[PDB]
């Protein structure tokens, strides 16, 4: 999702609804700033059927 | 006799703290240049014995 022939997806905001975009602190900003990156997981996942 | 139950704990792992602050900086230049214009005229007296 979606398909191959497209691009990936986006995303920026954390709340119910969209706004109150994802903030970062300065200690972390300076880590992230001498070339570390991070991880992204899955913990969980629901459907209906 | 036993019973269908569930009893959930929690744990505690890590604790981050960020803080709040502001901060600001400025830099400045500053160039003058003037002139000035004078003009006086004076009176004398004397008497010497």
């Amino acid at each position: 999702y979606p398909k191959k022939g497209l691009s990936p997806l986006a995303l920026n905001t954390m709340d119910q609804f969209s706004s109150r975009l994802i903030p970062i602190n300065y200690d972390q900003l300076k880590k992230l700033d001498a070339g570390k990156q991070i991880k992204l997981e899955t913990t969980q996942v629901s459907g209906n059927f | 006799l036993v019973a269908a139950y569930p009893i959930v704990g929690v744990g505690m792992e890590k604790l981050i703290i960020s803080t709040n602050e502001h901060a600001s900086t400025d830099q400045g230049k500053t160039v003058s240049r003037a002139t000035t214009n004078s003009k006086t005229e004076s009176n004398t007296a004397g008497v010497s014995v």
